[PDB]
RNA sequence: CUCUCGGCCGAAGCGUUUACUUUGAAAAAA
RNA sequence: AAACUGCGAAUGGCUCAUUAAAUCAGUUAUGGUUCCUUUGGUCGCUCGUACUUGGAUAACUGUGGUAAUUCUAGAGCUAAUACAUGCCGACGGGCGCUGACCCCCUUCGCGGGGGGGAUGCGUGCAUUUAUCAGUGGUGACUCUAGAUAACCUCGGGCCGAUCGCACGCCCCCCGUGGCGGCGACGACCCAUUCGAACGUCUGCCCUAUCAACUUUCGAUGGUAGUCGCCGUGCCUACCAUGGUGACCACGGGUGACGGGGAAUCAGGGUUCGAUUCCGGAGAGGGAGCCUGAGAAACGGCUACCACAUCCAAGGAAGGCAGCAGGCGCGCAAAUU
C-alpha cells in the first residue's frame, strides 16, 4: 500500500535507480487522521511490535496549560483560527499539532478568583451573583487575610489576556499529536508569541 | 531472512568448542541467556565432548532430565543452556565441581574446584543507573540486576557474589596495579598485571597488562576482567598461571616430558 | 420459525443477505457457513440469500407454538436424558440449593 | 523582528519566555537567556552562539543534534545553500598493479550554522557526523580555519 | 525484603557520606 | 616539548599538519 | 480417542531471474528504533459473591442438502488458563494544598510574630502537556532521578476469580477454623540474549558511434506539520534556485547475485567464482492484505494477466527454482 521508503527517489547525481527488492512490511504507511472538533471519537491502531497507536478522528475537550500561573485545566475547544503549514487546514477544522485554537476561559477564571481573590473577566457594569460575591468577598481571619492580601501584590495580567478573559475565549496552542496519541493538549499563547500570532491573524483577514 | 534463525551449521560454530568437520551438519545453537551466543559454551558441549560423560545428544538429555546439574546453584535441564565465563558447575551425584575459565589457548577449560570455592563467584560490573524512587541498580556481566550497591562501586569493577544469596560480599576497584584476565581478542585467557590505560574520548580505550614473566600485551578495555588485587587472585588457577608460551618453548617443553616418560 | 435451509446446489443461507439467488462473500472467523483452518485466515465462498423462495432443496423450520393434536413422529416421544450441569453455581441455581 | 520571517514562530524550545515578573524587573531588559551547550571533543563554543540571538535547531551549539561517529576535514566550495555548504574532499586511491596512484574527490552537503559567518570559498572547515539532517546531509560543521592567503 | 535492604542501604549511604565528608574536612584542615 | 594546578610524575595544551616507515589493537569458520 | 485452548508453522530446503555505489566486504553509529523467547530485577509502594461471579460453544447424541472439496446447515446437552465481569485485604496512616477555630510571645493598644488544628480535594507505577530546582553517568542530553498543576482514550495499560505434589504447626478451638513448603502457568515495566531495520568512510567489469544530466509528476536546501517503530522530500503546504559532471556525470551492455575462494603462475600478472560457508533476492508475472513478536509469507488469503484439472454445465479446485519421478530443451547431468 502507501509506502514511505527511500529506493523510490533519485540519487543525488539525479539518475533514477532500480529497485532491488519489492515493498516491505516495514515500510508501510497509513492514511492521515483527519481530526475535527465534535464528540469524542478514538479508533486504536495495531503498529509494529504489537504496540496501539489512538487515533483520534474527533475531539472536543483537552488540558491546556497556563504556564505564568501554572495552571492546568481540562477545557474544551471551540474553534481553530491559524495554522502556519497550510491554511487549508484552518477552512476544514483541523486539529493538528502546533495548530492555533480558541478554548474556553472559565477554569482560569474560577482559578484566578479563588487565588487571588480579584474579579476577572468582568463587565463594568458589575453585575454580580451572591455566589461570587462570597467567593471574592468571604470573611477571612487576620492570618489568612494577611497571606491574600500578600498576594494581592503580585496580581496583575497583561491587557492583550484581559482582553481575551473578557471575550471568554483565550489562545492556546496544541502541543501534543493528535492523530497518533487520541488527545489534544498544548498551552495558552502569551508575550510576545501571542503579539506574533495576533498579528498573523490580523494580518490574514 | 523473515525472522530469527534457529539453526547453527557445524562449520560456523565458534572455534574454541574444538568440533570435528564429519560429524554432522549442524552444531547445538546456544539458547538465550546471561552470555552471548559467540562467548559461552553450550551444556551438551561441556557434557559430552570435554567430560566423556555421554556419547550422543540423547543420553545428554538422558542426563539432564535428572536434575543432576546445577550451574550457579540452580537446576538446569536445558541442553543448549548458554554457560559462559567464571560460571560454577556442579554435580552433586558424583560430588564434583567446576569453573569456567579460559586458558591460555583461549578455550574454556575443565577446571576443578573446592566445594567451599563453589559458593562464590565474580562479576564485572557493566552498568550502573538510578531507578524509580532513586534506587541505585547495578547490571553485571552476566545479566545479573543487583537493587542498592556499595556507592563506591564503578563501571569496570569486579564484584563478588555469594551464589546461595546472590548478594555483594566484597569488590575491587579497576586500578593500576591489579590482577586481570583477557576475555576477548588476541591476548584471550593471558594474566597479568594492569600499568597504564589510555583514554580516546569517543572511542575506544587500551590498557597495557604485564605477565608475571615480564611479557607486555595492550587490549581494549572491554576485554579486561579483574580477577584479583595486586598480585592475589581471589579465584583459583588453572593448570597454566595465565603464561602464554611460545611454540619453541612449547616444543621444548613436549620434548623434555617425552624424555622423562618411560 | 425459519431458521434456515439449502437450495438445489446445496449451498447454505446467510441471514444477513438480502437476495432470492445466491452470492459471493469473503468470510472469516466468526462468520456461519465457514470454518477457517489457519488463524487470520479468510476465503470467498458462495452463499444463498436468507429470502425464502422456490428453488430450495431444503427448508429447516423450528417448531415454537404447539398445536391441538400432537404429530406421531414429533411430539409424542418421551424426551431423552442428558448431560447435567458441571459448574458448581450452575448446580445451585438449578437445584435452588443455598449455600449451606 | 529579523528572527521571525517564517509563518510559524521561532522559539527555542528548552527556554520558557513568558515568566511573569515584577515591573521593576521588566524595565531593566527584556534579554532572553540562551541555551547552549559543550559539544565535547575539546570544540570550543563560538561566542556568536552564545551571544547571539539566531534560531537554528540544527545548530551543533544551540540545537537539537549529537555529535557521533567521524570527524572528518574539508575545503569549501559552493555556498548557495540555505544554512548548508558543498564542500570538496580529496584523496589518492591506489592501484596496486602499477604501483601509483590516481587523484579521486568526493563532494559533501554539511550544514552551516549561523554562528559561523565570515566563511568564503577556499577555507578549510572540520566537520562531524550526526543523524540524517536531510536527504543528502549527515554531516555538521565543527570548526571553520581561514585559507593561507589571509591577511 | 523491601523494608530490610531499604533500612540496610540506608545505614551504608550514611556510612559513605560521613566518611567521604571526613575526608574532605580532613584535606580542607591541612 | 611546554608553563600552571595537583600526587620525578598526574592533568591540560602539544605538534602548522600530512604523505612514508616501524609497532600495537581489532579483525568468521572452511 | 475426539474436540476446545496454547505454541510452532517467518526455521530449514531450492534456485540465481532481477540487481553496477545497488547487492556486498572491511570500519563505525543508533545520544535516531522495535524486539517472541531465555536470564536477572520489580509484582501488599495506589487510602478508594470474594469460602470463587456471568452468558455461550465444540467433541457427543439426532435431522439433512449438493454430480463434486480438508463444503457445511438445523435441533438437543455440557467445560476453561477460551470469552467476559468484578471485590475484600494491606488500611493504622503519611504527604501536598484549603483551612473555620484554639493557644503562646512583644505591644497600653493597633500592629509585629510562633505554633496547634476539625472539615474538604489530590495521591502508586505506566500515558499526554506545561513549569521548577539541580542522586548518579557520558567526550557531549532536551540523560537518569526529584518537585509542582492537570490529563489519563469504552476500538479501555498494571495492581493473579488459574493448575500440581507433600502435607503438617497454633488457638479462650473443635470452628466461616487460622496459619504455612516446593513448583507450573500468566502479566504492566526495566536489564540481558537472539536479532532485525536505518545510517558513516573506502572499494566494482566493458562502453563517448552516450557530453551534459536532474527540476511540469521532488530534482538540491529551509520552516511547520502528516505518516511511520524511529532519523529524514518519506509525503504535504509555503518558500529559495539549487544538486551532479573529463578525477567520466547521465545513458547503454553484461552468456553480472556479491565475497570467503579456484586454475595457471620465476618476480609481476591473466582468467574464473550458478554450486554445500556468510549476506541478498524469488516462488509463473504483477499488485493488495489477514494473523502474528516477527511475513507484503505463497506446502496463507484476495484479484488481474498467461496457462491449466473435474463437471451431471448449475459450479468447484490450482502453483515441484523441496525429495524422487515425467515431458520438453538441448553437446550436456542419477532411485517414483
Ligand atoms: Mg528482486
Ligand atoms: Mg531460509
Ligand atoms: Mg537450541
Ligand atoms: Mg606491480
Ligand atoms: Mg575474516
Ligand atoms: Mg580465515
Ligand atoms: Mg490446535
Ligand atoms: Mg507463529
Ligand atoms: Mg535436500
Ligand atoms: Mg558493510
Ligand atoms: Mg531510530
Ligand atoms: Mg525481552
Ligand atoms: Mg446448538
Ligand atoms: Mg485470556
Ligand atoms: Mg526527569
Ligand atoms: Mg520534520
Ligand atoms: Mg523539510
Ligand atoms: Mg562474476
Ligand atoms: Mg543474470
Ligand atoms: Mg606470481
Ligand atoms: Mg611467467
Ligand atoms: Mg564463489
Ligand atoms: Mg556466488
Ligand atoms: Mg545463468
Ligand atoms: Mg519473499
Ligand atoms: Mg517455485
Ligand atoms: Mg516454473
Ligand atoms: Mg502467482
Ligand atoms: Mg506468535
Ligand atoms: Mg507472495
Ligand atoms: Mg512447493
Ligand atoms: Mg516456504
Ligand atoms: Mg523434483
Ligand atoms: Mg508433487
Ligand atoms: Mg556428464
Ligand atoms: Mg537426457
Amino acid at each position: 500500500g502507501i509506502s514511505r521508503d527511500n529506493w523510490h527517489k533519485r540519487r543525488k547525481t539525479g539518475g533514477k535507480r532500480k529497485p532491488y527488492h519489492k515493498k516491505r512490511k516495514y515500510e508501510l504507511g497509513r492514511p492521515a487522521a483527519n481530526t475535527k472538533i465534535g464528540p469524542r471519537r478514538i479508533h486504536t491502531v495495531r503498529v509494529r511490535g504489537g504496540n496501539k497507536k489512538y487515533r483520534a478522528l474527533r475531539l472536543d475537550v483537552g488540558n491546556f496549560s497556563w504556564g505564568s500561573e501554572c495552571c492546568t485545566r481540562k477545557t474544551r475547544i471551540i474553534d481553530v483560527v491559524y495554522n502556519a503549514s497550510n491554511n487549508e487546514l484552518v477552512r476544514t477544522k483541523t486539529l493538528v499539532k502546533n495548530c492555533i485554537v480558541l478554548i474556553d476561559s472559565t477554569p482560569y477564571r474560577q482559578w484566578y478568583e479563588s487565588h487571588y481573590a480579584l474579579p476577572l473577566g468582568r463587565k463594568k457594569g458589575a453585575k454580580l451573583t451572591p455566589e461570587e460575591e462570597e467567593i471574592l468577598n468571604k470573611k477571612r481571619s487576620k492570618k489568612i487575610q494577611k497571606k491574600y492580601d500578600e498576594r494581592k501584590k503580585n496580581a496583575k495580567i497583561s491587557s492583550l489576556l484581559e482582553e481575551q478573559f473578557q471575550q471568554g475565549k483565550l489562545l492556546a496552542c496544541i502541543a501534543s499529536r493528535p492523530g497518533q496519541c487520541g488527545r489534544a493538549d498544548g498551552y495558552v499563547l502569551e508575550g510576545k508569541e501571542l503579539e506574533f500570532y495576533l498579528r498573523k491573524i490580523k494580518a490574514r483577514k | 531472512a523473515r525472522g530469527p534463525k534457529k539453526h547453527l551449521k557445524r562449520v560456523a560454530a565458534p572455534k574454541h568448542w574444538m568440533l570435528d568437520k564429519l560429524t554432522g551438519v549442524f552444531a547445538p545453537r546456544p539458547s538465550t541467556g546471561p552470555h552471548k551466543l559467540r562467548e559461552c559454551l553450550p551444556l551438551i558441549i561441556f557434557l559430552r565432548n570435554r567430560l566423556k560423560y555421554a556419547l550422543t545428544g540423547d543420553e545428554v538429555k538422558k542426563i539432564c532430565m535428572q536434575r543432576f546439574i546445577k550451574i550457579d546453584g540452580k537446576v538446569r535441564t536445558d541442553i543448549t543452556y548458554p554457560a559462559g565465563f567464571m560460571d560454577v558447575i556442579s554435580i552433586d551425584k558424583t560430588g564434583e565441581n567446576f569453573r569456567l575459565i579460559y586458558d591460555t589457548k583461549g578455550r574454556f577449560a575443565v577446571h576443578r574446584i573446592t566445594p567451599e570455592e563453589a559458593k562464590y563467584k565474580l562479576c564485572k560490573v557493566r552498568k550502573i543507573f538510578v531507578g524509580t524512587k532513586g534506587i541505585p541498580h547495578l547490571v553485571t556481566h552476566d545479566a545479573r540486576t543487583i537493587r542498592y550497591p556499595d556507592p563506591l562501586i564503578k563501571v569496570n569493577d569486579t564484584i563478588q557474589i555469594d551464589l546461595e544469596t546472590g548478594k555483594i560480599t566484597d569488590f575491587i576497584k579497576f586500578d593500576t596495579g591489579n590482577l586481570c584476565m583477557v576475555t576477548g581478542g588476541a591476548n584471550l585467557g593471558r594474566i597479568g598485571v594492569i600499568t597504564n590505560r589510555e583514554r580516546h574520548p569517543g572511542s575506544f580505550d587500551v590498557v597495557h597488562v604485564k605477565d608475571a614473566n615480564g611479557n607486555s600485551f595492550a587490549t581494549r578495555l572491554s576485554n579486561i576482567f579483574v580477577i584479583g588485587k595486586g598480585n592475589k587472585p581471589w579465584i583459583s588457577l588453572p593448570r597454566g598461571k595465565g603464561i602464554r608460551l611460545t611454540i619453541a618453548e612449547e616444543r621444548d617443553k613436549r620434548l623434555a616430558a617425552k624424555q622423562s616418560s618411560g | 420459525r425459519i431458521s434456515g435451509g439449502n437450495d438445489k446446489q446445496g449451498f447454505p443461507m446467510k441471514q444477513g443477505v438480502l437476495t432470492h439467488g445466491r452470492v459471493r462473500l469473503l468470510l472469516s472467523k466468526g462468520h456461519s457457513c465457514y470454518r477457517p483452518r489457519r488463524t487470520g485466515e479468510r476465503k470467498r465462498k458462495s452463499v444463498r440469500g436468507c429470502i425464502v423462495d422456490a428453488n430450495l432443496s431444503v427448508l429447516n423450520l423450528v417448531i415454537v407454538k404447539k398445536g391441538e393434536k400432537d404429530i406421531p413422529g414429533l411430539t409424542d416421544t418421551t424426551v431423552p436424558r442428558r448431560l447435567g450441569p458441571k459448574r458448581a453455581s450452575r448446580i445451585r441455581k438449578l437445584f435452588n440449593l443455598s449455600k449451606e | 523582528a529579523d528572527i521571525q520571517t517564517e509563518r510559524a514562530y521561532q522559539k527555542q524550545p528548552t527556554i520558557f519566555q513568558n515568566k511573569k515578573r515584577v515591573l521593576l524587573g521588566e524595565t531593566g531588559k527584556e534579554k532572553l537567556p540562551r541555551y547552549y551547550k559543550n559539544i565535547g571533543l575539546g570544540f570550543k563554543t563560538p561566542k556568536e552562539a552564545i551571544e547571539g540571538t539566531y534560531i537554528d535547531k540544527k545548530c551543533p551549539f544551540t540545537g537539537n543534534v549529537s555529535i557521533r561517529g567521524r570527524i572528518l576535514s574539508g575545503v569549501v566550495t559552493k555556498m548557495k545553500m540555505q544554512r548548508t555548504i558543498v564542500i570538496r574532499r580529496d584523496y589518492l586511491h591506489y592501484i596496486r598493479k602499477y604501483n601509483r596512484f590516481e587523484k579521486r574527490h568526493k563532494n559533501m552537503s554539511v550544514h552551516l550554522s549561523p554562528c559561523f559567518r565570515d566563511v568564503q570559498i577556499g577555507d578549510i572547515v572540520t566537520v562531524g557526523e550526526c543523524r540524517p539532517l536531510s536527504k543528502t546531509v549527515r554531516f555538521n560543521v565543527l570548526k571553520v580555519t581561514k585559507a593561507a592567503g589571509t591577511k | 525484603k523491601n523494608k530490610e535492604e531499604a533500612a540496610e542501604y540506608a545505614k551504608l549511604l550514611a556510612k559513605r557520606m560521613k566518611e567521604a565528608k571526613e575526608k574532605r574536612q580532613e584535606q580542607i584542615a591541612k
